Order: structure tokens, then C-alpha cells, then sequence
């Protein structure tokens, strides 16, 4: 329980070691000592902000192989969860479900989303346009299914 | 019906000077899960929050119970009776805006 | 050009027909069924209206039709050597006493000549009605929506008609066609006026939604022209459950609309619904047996089969090792008849007669049938607990149902029929980035006109300042882009002399923020309270 | 009992909270944080 053991300062050693265990490249290891610096004035608890925004940058830095692997989705918040120690998967989700929508009025994620052009982009603007040609997920899509045909028959002869 | 006045005085003073149950570190870890998600949950919707002190609290509530039960140790299910007496008065003691908490402690009640 | 001139005209499929042959089909059944409700509420008024001989005959008769939706309208009988004419009064022409019976003695005096083959427009021609038109009167009033009107207005109206008492040739007749409430009403008005009302009341309902005798009907007229073409899922029905339970006034033209568009959906994405009849197996493609693979339940069963037969040459032979085989394995299970169709219609014309029961939904029905839950369906009237082992059915889990089926597992007729209107709005502003992709290197560093103060606009108080906000708006532009942008353009000549202003960046900034919030007031979302003052505004819209 | 549908009636039960309260008051005692 050391994510509710709050009022503790994670310095600039502390914070890059918890991003280089999780694989963040330079630009965004420092933009998280950059908006930590934004939010150590105006925070209310730390423990619970410095979680909030790293799990959402992963779940769209990795999304080349989080749309590509839906396993590992649960191997980088368990891998937190043993690492923060806390109770269970409930109340981590209710963090970054929390802290989107706080950093949704900012800049550099509408940056880190058109920068990294990882999104899928042509679904949101089919999804949110509203289209009949958009995707029914009552199938399972031809990549992930020739990804389930290529393990299978393989694993077949 | 009920216990008799004078076994329940006698009762009292037999089990406050003999006995002194302890806890063993074997499954009461969970209880310290519970309350991470206890606190954390009287900071978004309660204004008021929720410390150690109650931890000493419920421990203290259980091995009481323990004690009125005249057992060796305290049992899993006495911390259970220990959360709903602190959640009976700690969410009573606030207003009707924590009436989410009402259901949100129907999960462990 | 003209386009500040108000309305001025001008004058400038292999699948889709097998929809057709679908499409008008199922309407037939529905308007067939309109017009028998139609012909229901006709009816029942008419007999009613007649044959009620009080006692007493200097009292009209008056009909509160409860739960009517204001558009109910009514046919006549002709009863010759009388005339029986019509008035509707809507409450836009209700401003009064005095218009009130004013139109109300134009609208039946055009009506009387029209019959027949300079007067005024009061109750003096409704005495001489027999010497002015020969044949004696009739009227009735279809007061069309009651309870929008001053009701002292419509207290001292049926006075004015209580005098019309005393003349032996007329006769009166009032509708009242409530939207609901009838506790409502004999509260409104003066209760010397309920007494006179009083004498001959008749309480019929007329109500779309009663008892659901066409809510069920009109989705088992559904299920017979889809029947055995296609499924329905279970988190489709649920959806037609759910949201139909919002609307009180009209199930009936919403499961109409809701269940089209699903049907529009399928014929517009889904490739295999040609095969729903087996005459078009020619037309088989590889991309069409491309396209079979990714089925769930198809990729599901070889992986029953694996383990079922851990000899696996036979399975692996009729994958795409073959496909003459391998079509062969697919229109084995292409004829499923799916009898939950067939036992939903044996199990409700049951409990309609045998047990007699009518507080029922068919739709949860099938929906309870799709999990199982039918035996804890009956339960609430435990009128089927002889009954429920020859009524029951358990639901198989069958197979191919996927490529015909109805589904929202995409949300789309979530999105499209009922859209979470300012929350799609309020997630257009603060992103931005997913609705849009020389001087296009500005937008890469610079956001939308709209939308950038927007974060601001958020993070900004109840009643806020105007010039701060702008000071605050001013933060967010850099100075050395404007100045790339202002100085971009060598061609014209007009905006290069505002470019060389030093003070062109503070001037370019209150010119771009008052076209802003400029435009932040035709969508309401600003109000500007007190003018000829606005040094302050007020926000209405938050996030939620 | 009245005819319109659960969140119409919920529609309804917020609509009657106005009637002796007063937004001086009402934002302070109902925080997510006789007439």
C-alpha cells in the first residue's frame, strides 16, 4: 500500500527511474519531470498523479503492440501493481480513468498523439463521424485472427 | 432469551484478567487492502479522511471481539463485525452528500 | 452572395434489391396494423358518442379520452335530416373568451354551408340553426390539448355553452382529449362547473401503450419477415429494452424506426447477406471465403474440433487447404432454421389464451429465451408452473448465427440514433486532434481558432472577467509565429502595411479573440448577462 | 401514479429540490466533495 502512503517528493533521480523500468524514450522522460515541475505546485496528493499519466502514455506508446498483443495490457499495470504494492486492480484503473480527463486540456498530449501517429486514427474518424462502414467488433479483425491462424495451424503441423 | 445481569458482570471480570489474544501474520494482510481502498475512496467523494488511527481502531474492535468470544487469537471474520462498526459511525457522522459511500460499502458489508 | 435573402430556391446493386424485396414487405405488415388501431380509436368513440339516453336531457355528454396523444382525430356518422359537424379548438387559438367562441362560430358556419346549397358569428345563429339551415345541430368539440389552456378561460366558456340549454333543437358533445392526469383537471377548474360536468362522464383510455396488445404485436409482425434470415442478439435486444422504456407516449412509431435503421445497417456492410437465399451460391468468391474465416464462432469450433479430434489432418484438410470442401463445411450449417423464433411464437399465443395473460413484454421474452431466463420469466404470475416443462426450451448455442445476426457491438445506432449530444461536443473541443490531421506549419504548432481557448475556458470561474480572459488567451500565443504568419503573404498589399505595425501581434489577438467569442454565442455556450455593460458573462455549459 | 417514464421521473425529483432552495445554499450542501 505505498500509492495511499502519500505526501512523499519523487526527485529527479526518483522519477527517471520509474519511467526506464517501463521503457519511456528521452522526449517524454523528461516531459513527466517537465509537468511533475507543472503539478508540484498545485497537487493534492503525489503518489497518485505520478501513476495517473504514466500508464496512459504506455497505453499509447506500446499500442503498436498493445492493439497487437492484448496480454501484455494486464503485464504493465500487474508489473505497477507489484511495484507501487497496492491492494488490488481496482483502485489503479480509477486512477488513470481519473487523471485522462486532467490532462486532456493540455498541450503536449495532443502533441504526443500526432507526434507519435499511434492512435487507430482512420477508426475514430469513422467511429465518432458516425459511419455504417465503421468496424463491428463481433468479429475478430483479419490480422489478429491470421495472428490466432499463424500460432494455431503452427502450432497444428 | 438473553445472558443473565450477573454471569455477563461476572463474564467481564473473568475475561478482562486472564486472557490477552493476539493476531498472527497469516492472512490479515487484507485487511490492510481494504483499507486501500477505504481511504482512498473518503478523499473523491467524502471531504473528511480516514487514518492509522483507525486501523488501531478495528484492530483493537476485533481482538475486543476476540476477547468477548474468549478465543486464543482473533479470527477472520471479527474484522468484518470491526469495519461495519467504523463504517456505521464514520459515514453517519457526515452528511447526506456521502450517500454513494452508503453503497459503495455495500461491496464489503 | 444571396445567401443573406431567406429561402430562395433553386433548380440545379446486387445486394441493395434483395433489401427491397425485404423492406416493404415487413411496412406492409406495419401500416396494416396502424390502421387497425386506427380503426380501433374510430370505434370506440362512435358507439360511445351514441345511443346514451339520460334522463334528464339538459346535460351534454362529456369524454375524457386519458392518456390521448393531441392528434387523435375522428370520423362522423351522416344520420340524415340533422347536420353533424366538427370543431377543433387548439389553445393557440385560445386567448380568450371572446376568439374562442368567435373562430368556434366561423369554423362550423362555413362547415353548414357547405352542406347546404351577412350572419354573425355568435350564438344567435345556433337558435335559428333550424330556420337558417332546416335540419337540427349536433356539434362536438375536440378540444385538442386541454391542460396548455387557462383553464378559467375554458370555465367561463362551458358556461357561455350552458346557456345554449334551452332550445331543444341543438345537441352538445364534448371531447376532451387530455395528454394525461385526470387528478390534474378537477383540480383546475371551479368546482361549480365538475358538478355540471358531472352528469354523464365516460372515462375511456385511449392510449398506444396499454397493456402492450400492439407493443408485442408489432414486434412478432417483425420476427416472421426476418424469420430464419438472420438472428437477434442478445445485447441488441436488451438496447430495444432499455431505450423504448424512455419514451411512454410512442413505443410503437419508435420500434418502427430503431429496428428499420438496424435493418439498414446489415444490408450496408455485411457481405453474406446475399446467401440468405441459397439460390445465390454462385456467386461465391475467395473473397467472400476469405471473409468467412474471421467468424467467431467459425475460428471457435476448430478449436472444438482440435480437441475433440486431436487427430487433426481431417480438420486441417478442410481448412483452406481445400475449398471445395471447404464451402461444403459452411453451407452444412447455412439452413438453420433457429426454432426460438418458431417456440416464441408457440409460447405466446399461449399464455394470450390458455393462462390468459396480457401484462407481458414478447420482446423480454425473447430476450429471457435468448439466456434461459424463461422459466424465470413465468415465475410472476405462477400461472405457467404446470406449464413451464412443455413451454420450455433451452437456448442453444448455435453456430454461423454471427454472420447473420443484428448486433450493436459497435455502438453505432447508440451513436446515431440517440447521440450524447454536448458530452461528442464538449470532446470535440478539448481534443481536437482526431477530427483534424506553407502555412500548415503554424497549425502544427498552433491549435484550432475555436478550441484553444477552450482549456482556458474550462479552467476559468463561474462569472468571469472579459479582458483577463483575454489576457490570460494572449499567454497562450507566442509572438514569433504571428509574425512568420502575418509577413508570410508578399503579394497583398493591404494587410503587409498592418504587418510592419510593431504593435500588430496585441492588435491581431483582440481581432482573432472577438471572432471567437464572437461565435461562442450562437451555440450558447456563453450568455452575456446585462448588456450594455458586458464586462462580465456567464458560463452555462459544464462537463456534465 | 403518473404515467411518464424512470428518468422523466427522475427529471421530475430534481425539478421539485427548487422550490424553498436557493443557489446561495444549494452547491455548499449537495458537494461531490418550511416552504
Amino acid at each position: 500500500s505505498l500509492l495511499v502512503k502519500k505526501y512523499c517528493k519523487m526527485t529527479t533521480e526518483e522519477i527517471i527511474r520509474l519511467c526506464n523500468d517501463f521503457e519511456l524514450p528521452r522526449e517524454v522522460a523528461y516531459k513527466i519531470v517537465d509537468e511533475y515541475n507543472i503539478n508540484a505546485s498545485r497537487l493534492v496528493c503525489p503518489w497518485q498523479l505520478v501513476c495517473g499519466l504514466v500508464l496512459n502514455c504506455t497505453f499509447i506508446v506500446f499500442n503498436e503492440r498493445r492493439r497487437k498483443d492484448p496480454r501484455i495490457d494486464h503485464f504493465i499495470v500487474s508489473k505497477m501493481c507489484s511495484l507501487m504494492l497496492t491492494s488490488k486492480v481496482d483502485d489503479v484503473i480509477e486512477c488513470v480513468k481519473l487523471v485522462k480527463e486532467l490532462i486532456i486540456g493540455e498541450k503536449w498530449f495532443r502533441d504526443l498523439q500526432i507526434r507519435y501517429d499511434d492512435f487507430r486514427y482512420d477508426e475514430i474518424i469513422f467511429r465518432k463521424l458516425g459511419s455504417m462502414l465503421q468496424t463491428t467488433n463481433i468479429l475478430v479483425t483479419d490480422d489478429q485472427y491470421n495472428i490466432w491462424k499463424k500460432r494455431i495451424e503452427m502450432d497444428l503441423a | 432469551s438473553p445472558i443473565p445481569q450477573e454471569l455477563l458482570m461476572k463474564y467481564i471480570h473473568y475475561a478482562r484478567t486472564k486472557i490477552y489474544p493476539k493476531l498472527h501474520q497469516m492472512d490479515m494482510d487484507k485487511v490492510s487492502r481494504v483499507y486501500a481502498d477505504l481511504r482512498r475512496e473518503s478523499i473523491s467523494t467524502g471531504s473528511f479522511p480516514i487514518t492509522v488511527r483507525h486501523l488501531e481502531s478495528i484492530l483493537r474492535i476485533a481482538e475486543s471481539f476476540a476477547k468477548m468470544r474468549l478465543s486464543e487469537f482473533v479470527s477472520s471474520y471479527d474484522l468484518d463485525r470491526a469495519i461495519k462498526v467504523v463504517v456505521d459511525s464514520f459515514v453517519d457522522a457526515q452528511k447526506v452528500s456521502v450517500r454513494r459511500q452508503l453503497r459503495r460499502s455495500f461491496a464489503i458489508y | 452572395a444571396d445567401a443573406q435573402r431567406s429561402h430562395y430556391t433553386v433548380y440545379p446493386e446486387k445486394r441493395w434489391e434483395l433489401y427491397h424485396q425485404l423492406h416493404s414487405h415487413f411496412h406492409d405488415q406495419v401500416d396494416h396494423i396502424i390502421d387497425n388501431i386506427e380503426a380501433d380509436l374510430k370505434a370506440e368513440i362512435s358507439d360511445l358518442l351514441y345511443s346514451e339516453t339520460t334522463q334528464k336531457r339538459r346535460c351534454f355528454n362529456t369524454i375524457f379520452l386519458l392518456g390521448s396523444d393531441s392528434t387523435t382525430k375522428i370520423e362522423l356518422k351522416d344520420e340524415s335530416s340533422r347536420y353533424n359537424v366538427l370543431i377543433e379548438l387548439t389553445p393557440k387559438e385560445s386567448p380568450n373568451v371572446r376568439m374562442m367562441l368567435r373562430r368556434s362560430m366561423y369554423k362550423l358556419y362555413s362547415a353548414a354551408d357547405a352542406e347546404e346549397h351577412d350572419v354573425s358569428y355568435d350564438l344567435s345563429l345556433v337558435e335559428n340553426f333550424k330556420r337558417l339551415f332546416g335540419k337540427d345541430l349536433a356539434m362536438v368539440f375536440n378540444f385538442k390539448d386541454v391542460d396548455s389552456i387557462n383553464f378559467n378561460t375554458l370555465d367561463n366558456f362551458i358556461i357561455l355553452l350552458k346557456s345554449a340549454f334551452k332550445y331543444d333543437h341543438v345537441k352538445i358533445s364534448l371531447i376532451f382529449n387530455i395528454n394525461t392526469n385526470l387528478s390534474n383537471i378537477e383540480k383546475n377548474l371551479r368546482q361549480s362547473t365538475i358538478r355540471l360536468l358531472k352528469r354523464n362522464y365516460h372515462k375511456l383510455d385511449v392510449s398506444s401503450n396499454k397493456g402492450f396488445k400492439y407493443g408485442n404485436q408489432i414486434f412478432q409482425s417483425f420476427l416472421d419477415t426476418v424469420d430464419g434470415k438472420l438472428n437477434l442478439s442478445d445485447r441488441f435486444v436488451e438496447f430495444i429494452l432499455s431505450k423504448m422504456a424512455n419514451n411512454t407516449n410512442h413505443n410503437l412509431q419508435l420500434l418502427t424506426k430503431m429496428l428499420d435503421y438496424s435493418l439498414m445497417s446489415y444490408f450496408f456492410q455485411n457481405a453474406f447477406s446475399v446467401f440468405i437465399d441459397p439460390v445465390n451460391v454462385d456467386f461465391l468468391n475467395d473473397d467472400y471465403l476469405k471473409i468467412l474465416s474471421r467468424c467467431p464462432t467459425f475460428m471457435f469450433f476448430v478449436e472444438g474440433l482440435i480437441k475433440q479430434h486431436a487427430p487433426a489432418d481431417e480438420i486441417l484438410s478442410l481448412l483452406t487447404n481445400k475449398n471445395r470442401g471447404l464451402e461444403e463445411f459452411f453451407v452444412e450449417f447455412l439452413v438453420r432454421e433457429n426454432p426460438i423464433n418458431g417456440h416464441a411464437k408457440f409460447v405466446a399465443r399461449f399464455l394470450e389464451e390458455e393462462l390468459n395473460i396480457t401484462n407481458f413484454n414478447l420482446i423480454e421474452l425473447y430476450h429471457n429465451l435468448l439466456i434461459g431466463k424463461l422459466d424465470s420469466y413465468l415465475d410472476r404470475w405462477s400461472a405457467c408452473k404446470e406449464y413451464k416443462d412443455r413451454l420450455h426450451f433451452e437456448p442453444i448455442d448455435t453456430i454461423f448465427q454471427e454472420l447473420f445476426t443484428l448486433d450493436n457491438r459497435s455502438g453505432l445506432l447508440t451513436q446515431s440514433i440517440f447521440p450524447s449530444y454536448k458530452s461528442n461536443i464538449e470532446d470535440n473541443l478539448l481534443s481536437w486532434e482526431q477530427v483534424l490531421p506553407l502555412s500548415g506549419d503554424l497549425d502544427k504548432i498552433m491549435a484550432p481558432v475555436l478550441g484553444q481557448l477552450f482549456k482556458l475556458y474550462r479552467e476559468a470561474n463561474m462569472t468571469i472577467n472579459i479582458y483577463d480572459f483575454y489576457i490570460a488567451f494572449r499567454e497562450t500565443l507566442p509572438k514569433e509565429e504571428i509574425l512568420n504568419f502575418i509577413r508570410k503573404d508578399p503579394s497583398n498589399t493591404k494587410l503587409l502595411e498592418l504587418a510592419e505595425t510593431p504593435d500588430a501581434f496585441d492588435k491581431v489577438a483582440l481581432i482573432l479573440f472577438m471572432q471567437a467569442i464572437f461565435a461562442f454565442e450562437n451555440m450558447g455556450l456563453i450568455k452575456f448577462q446585462s448588456t450594455k455593460s458586458y464586462d462580465l458573462v456567464e458560463k452555462c455549459v459544464w462537463r456534465g | 401514479t403518473y404515467d411518464l417514464s424512470i428518468i422523466s421521473k427522475y427529471l421530475l425529483i430534481a425539478s421539485y429540490i427548487c422550490s424553498y432552495l436557493e443557489p446561495r445554499y444549494d452547491a455548499s450542501i449537495f458537494s461531490r466533495k418550511n416552504p
